[PDB]
């Protein structure tokens, strides 16, 4: 029977592939090519936020575009006056292998973990004035991902034990397991109206997830490697994810297809982090030659790039607004574009 | 009046700046340690000599060294091994000897070695179970290891007394063995430090100290030209 | 008179 | 053959794929170029917005 | 003609003056904007890098001085304050060098105490009491400049501190041979051996020749003034004062030159400024 | 999406030899190392062979030295494996494992847990 599960299988996919193929009567670059181009980019760094001491692992903006959260290897969270440059906070953590953090679109809370496959969650607002621990979520059985705020009692967590999961923070319980990547899952997106979200793990694929049902609505393939950034498009029907093999992918969740790959000849490096900007037009990646490509997302071209780090670029995150960028590297040095 | 918001955010500066600073005294006068072993190795007999991570703390002689151990992470180590490349060193545990676990071992150090963020990390090497390696041998390497029965025991060697020729055959055979990928890939940025421990045996808590010594030592000589 | 010189000590006394 | 109980799980799944209603890529691509297009002006990153305005200098 | 003293064109210690000063400005400027370059190492580099500007802007200073009242009470007063600060920044620049040389043993001899030891606060007391006694030294040197007792304290230190330096590094050199020794026994396997001679060579080398000349002349000026002999070596006192110019002009190529992280920034600001 | 197919395989007497065969799709072959692994019936997978990107270095498990030969062809995206002089020990199921990434030469392949860069595997019984 196994043999023939397996030609089942087989033909399901070819099937998908033909359906597939059905679709394609023409590509994004023969539609865009009438259109002007966004010509050159050249950001300049405004602020350099300093304090960290080990390579930092992960950014994330405030919903008000004011306030930032980092982490780094030493068993830190800082949180950071991105206009006054000024720190706020200074957390310190159980464990020092922290790999991912995430700020509450309430600004009430702030979340973190990694190799101690703990979701920890802060109170940043207390009536004591000081930051506590509030919640710490196990149950994961591999090191934890990436971490996504939905709201003030939800969170979508990943790991690298192929599972994700959505935990009622009060509770302290999980509720949904997303199950089916074979290879760790490397990060999450949420969808502008948090219905979907889009896992991209270490299988060269990505999946589309239902919130509310549990269910993986779509599969999406295309890479050659393991992926490690992926952004959802500021409309919500598409998603840009970035691999190992030096290629960053455009996908339509609409059409189940990949849509456009950015690429070039003398990028030999993977793609740590891909974001958006507030209008779709620009694609921003960080590499591992310290810096970071700015792509026009709807011609594959270069528009410029971000120099100024030396070290590993590890983070890159977009302001709600879109007022500026910001990144973070190994060397422990967070700096602001605009 | 809104100075009065501006000056406040002045002094939690003052007060977070001043513990950054104490805490920079704790970090770099810290010595981390990422400890890896074979299945069969005997890593608990590392930690008991000396979730999904575990933390160890010591301090000998005044120095404080902070060890890692991986817990119940999965097997694929390739992502979360870029973490650990800034740790003084790690510790990886073979024992030598139902699969030839010898040769994953080397694979495992081969591609440990040669990963492009691990390039400047030391490794400190113990080949563990000598005495049923000891035992094993002198009661079959030919079967796994072709070219041993072509090889001769270094001149240099300084084997334990009592030992059994086969025996010092055996040993550094496999240390000759992890010393090949370890000289032919490393081009002066960090060195295998390999050592010959049994089951059983405390004098571990220094060969870990002063191997860590002899890495710092020779970095600063390396920067200094004089090495 | 008092003549101004290089440092000191460059004839000796 | 104990094996097939995942590999069941894997048919269902694509059987639950194939069953997909997809748009024609070339509306969706228009969609994405419409999208860009309308919102290209208020975009702080591709449009210089002058400096008394970036509260980040 | 060694009875008359030797005559260096001013051109040669204002060039001097103007060129190590730009050199030194660049190191000091460099280790200031760069935070990565906040060691410990770099401050005692920017100690020395300060104390060798001061040497060449004080001797400039003099020389245009003296060649502008050559052109054309206050003499005494400002040649008397003059030599007080060149002394005062010789005394630095050498107690600069021996602190690098005390730092680096530090750091192979105490690699694991090492951060414990060398922390931020004494890095601080440490160099501000240095250039405190430095400066009174030199004022106090220079207020009795005519007594036997200061040049015989002014070789008494330098050869102290040469001692010193020369015993640190050979010592470092021969940790650094015994672990080349050790590394080669392998069985997978200029050299270690001749990098290693070198950078003794030129660490030693440049201190020694580059000032041991003054010194001697102070020896010749305590014990042989009127000796035939020591009377022509000291006629090129104008000729030591230069190649203690050319050791400011060139330490920041083997201290300040030798770390990867010093050349960036260098270049970088060569290009901004 | 990447697939490895392998061919070739079968049932011979002790002594005899077999060629296997491994067909990539999805991806650019001349950029990665490739791998032999083998599953024992009663042991886990074990490395048998690894072939650089250009051919220029082929290691073997001392096991295999001197009977089994590994090649590639770039322009058929073809990796193979001569196994010669066989013994009832060479029988397991044999895969062929990619390199998780292109232009590098560290690899973590031969994992229990499902590793995404494997084909399926041919029995070859002895
Ligand atoms: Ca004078």
């Amino acid at each position: 029977e196994l043999d023939q599960l397996r030609q089942e299988a087989e033909q399901l996919k070819n099937q998908i592939r033909d359906a597939r193929k059905a679709c394609a009567d023409a590509t994004l670059s023969q539609i865009t090519n009438n259109i002007d181009p966004v010509g050159r980019i050249q950001m300049r760094t405004r602020r350099t936020l300093r304090g960290h001491l080990a390579k930092i692992y992960a950014m994330h903006w405030g919903t008000d575009s004011r306030l930032l959260v980092s982490a780094s290897q030493d068993g830190k969270l800082i949180i950071w006056d991105s206009y006054t440059t000024n720190k706020v906070h200074a957390i310190p953590l159980r464990s020092s292998w922290v790999m991912t953090c995430a700020y509450a679109p309430s600004g009430n809370y702030v979340a973190c973990g990694g190799l101690d496959n703990i979701c920890s969650i802060y109170n940043l607002k207390t009536r004591e004035g000081n930051v506590r621990v509030s919640r710490e979520l196990a149950g994961h059985t591999g090191y934890l991902s990436c971490c996504r705020f939905l709201d003030d009692n939800q969170i979508v967590t990943s790991s690298g034990d192929t599972t994700c999961a959505l935990w009622d923070i009060e509770t302290g319980q999980q509720t949904t397991t997303f199950t089916g990547h074979t290879g760790d899952v490397m990060s999450l997106s949420l969808a502008p109206d948090t219905r979907l979200f889009v896992s991209g793990a270490c299988d060269a694929s990505a999946k589309l997830w239902d919130v509310r049902e549990g269910m993986c609505r779509q599969t999406f393939t295309g890479h050659e490697s393991d992926i490690n950034a992926i952004c959802f498009f500021p409309n919500g029907n598409a998603f840009a994810t970035g691999s190992d093999d030096a290629t960053c992918r455009l996908f339509d969740l609409r059409a189940d297809q990949e849509l456009m790959t950015y690429s070039h000849d003398n990028i030999i490096c993977g793609i740590t982090s891909v974001s958006f900007s507030k209008s779709g037009r620009l694609l921003l990646a960080g590499y591992d030659d310290f810096n970071c490509n700015v792509w026009d997302a709807l011609k594959a071209d270069r528009a410029g790039v971000l120099a100024g780090h030396d070290n590993r670029v590890s983070c890159l995150g977009v302001t709600d607004d879109g007022m500026a960028v910001a990144t973070g590297s190994w060397d422990s040095f967070l700096k602001i574009w605009n | 009046d809104q100075r009065n918001e501006e000056k406040a955010q002045r002094e939690a500066n003052k007060k977070i700046e001043k513990q950054l600073q104490k805490d920079k005294q704790v970090y770099r006068a810290t010595h981390r340690l990422l400890l890896l072993g074979a299945g069969e190795s005997g890593k608990n007999t590392i930690v008991k000599q000396m979730s999904g991570i575990f933390e160890t703390k010591f301090q000998v002689d005044k120095v404080n060294f902070h060890m890692f151990d991986v817990g119940a992470q999965r097997d694929e180590r390739r992502k979360w091994i870029q973490c650990f490349n800034d740790v003084t060193a790690i510790i990886f545990v073979v024992a030598s000897s139902q699969t030839n676990r010898l040769q994953a071992a080397l694979k495992l150090f081969d591609s440990i070695w040669n990963n492009k963020w691990l390039r400047d990390t030391s490794v400190i090497l113990f080949l563990n179970k000598q005495d049923l390696l000891a035992e094993k041998v002198l009661a079959k390497i030919e079967d796994y290891f072709p070219e041993f029965a072509r090889y001769t025991t270094p001149e240099d060697a300084t084997p334990e007394p009592g030992e059994d020729p086969r025996v010092t055959r055996a040993k550094y055979f496999i240390r000759d063995e992890f010393l090949r990928i370890s000289t032919a890939s490393g081009d002066g940025r960090h060195y295998c430090y390999p050592h010959f421990t049994c089951a059983v045996d405390t004098e571990n808590i220094r060969r870990v100290f002063n191997d860590c010594r002899d890495i710092i030592q020779r970095m600063h000589l390396r920067q200094y030209e004089l090495l | 008179s008092y003549s101004m010189e290089h440092f000191r000590w460059g004839k000796p006394v | 053959t104990a094996s097939i109980a995942q590999a069941r799980k894997l048919v269902e799944q694509l059987k639950m794929e194939a069953n997909i209603d997809r748009i024609k890529v070339s509306k969706a691509a228009a969609d994405l170029m419409a999208y860009c297009e309308a919102h290209a002006k208020e975009d702080p990153l591709l449009t210089p917005v002058p400096a008394s305005e970036n509260p980040f200098r | 003609g060694c009875y008359e003293q030797l005559f260096v064109s001013p051109e040669v210690f204002v060039t001097l003056g103007v060129i190590s000063l730009l050199e030194n400005i660049l190191v000091i400027v460099a280790i200031a904007k760069n935070k990565n370059l906040h060691s410990p190492m770099y401050f005692f580099i920017c100690s020395l890098a300060v104390a060798d500007m001061l040497v060449s802007v004080s001797n400039g200073s003099e020389t245009i001085v003296i060649t502008l009242l050559n052109s054309t009470s206050f003499t005494v007063n400002i040649d008397n304050v003059i030599d007080s600060v060149i002394c005062s920044s010789l005394l630095a620049s050498i107690c600069s060098l021996l602190s690098i040389a005390v730092d680096r043993y530090f750091t192979i001899f105490y690699a694991l105490q090492y951060h414990n030891i060398m922390t931020v606060k004494r890095v601080g007391i440490i160099i501000s009491c240095i250039w405190a006694a430095c400066t009174v030294s030199g004022i106090l040197f220079i207020i009795y400049s005519d007594s036997s007792a200061v040049i015989i304290c002014l070789i008494t230190m330098f050869f102290t501190m040469l001692a010193l330096m020369a015993s640190l590094y050979v010592h470092m050199f021969l940790m650094a041979r015994l672990h080349i020794k050790r590394i080669a026994v392998l069985p997978g396997t200029q050299g270690a051996n001749m990098k290693g001679a070198i950078t003794l060579t030129i660490l030693i080398g440049v201190f020694v020749v580059c000032w041991a000349p003054f010194f001697l002349h102070l020896i010749f000026y305590i014990s042989c003034p009127q000796n035939p002999y020591c009377v022509c070596f000291m006629s090129h006192f104008n000729l030591y004062l230069i190649l203690i110019m050319c050791n400011s002009i060139i330490d920041p190529l083997i201290y300040a030159l030798r770390s990867q992280e010093l050349r960036k920034t260098f270049k970088e600001i060569i290009c901004c400024y | 999406q990447v697939q490895l197919q392998e061919s070739g395989g079968g049932l011979v007497q002790p002594g005899g030899s077999l060629r296997l065969s491994c067909a990539a799709s999805g991806f650019t072959f001349s950029n990665y190392k490739m791998n032999w692994v083998r599953q024992a019936p009663g042991k886990g997978l074990e490395w048998v062979s690894d072939i650089s990107q250009s051919g220029a270095s082929i290691s073997y498990t001392g096991s295999v030295k001197g009977r089994f030969t590994i090649s590639r062809d770039n322009a058929k995206n073809t990796l193979y494996l001569q196994m010669n002089s066989l013994k009832p020990e060479d029988t397991a199921v044999y895969y062929c494992a990619r390199c998780p990434a292109p232009f590098t030469r560290d690899c973590f392949d031969v994992t229990s847990t499902t590793y995404a860069y494997r084909g399926q595997g041919t029995q070859v019984t002895v």
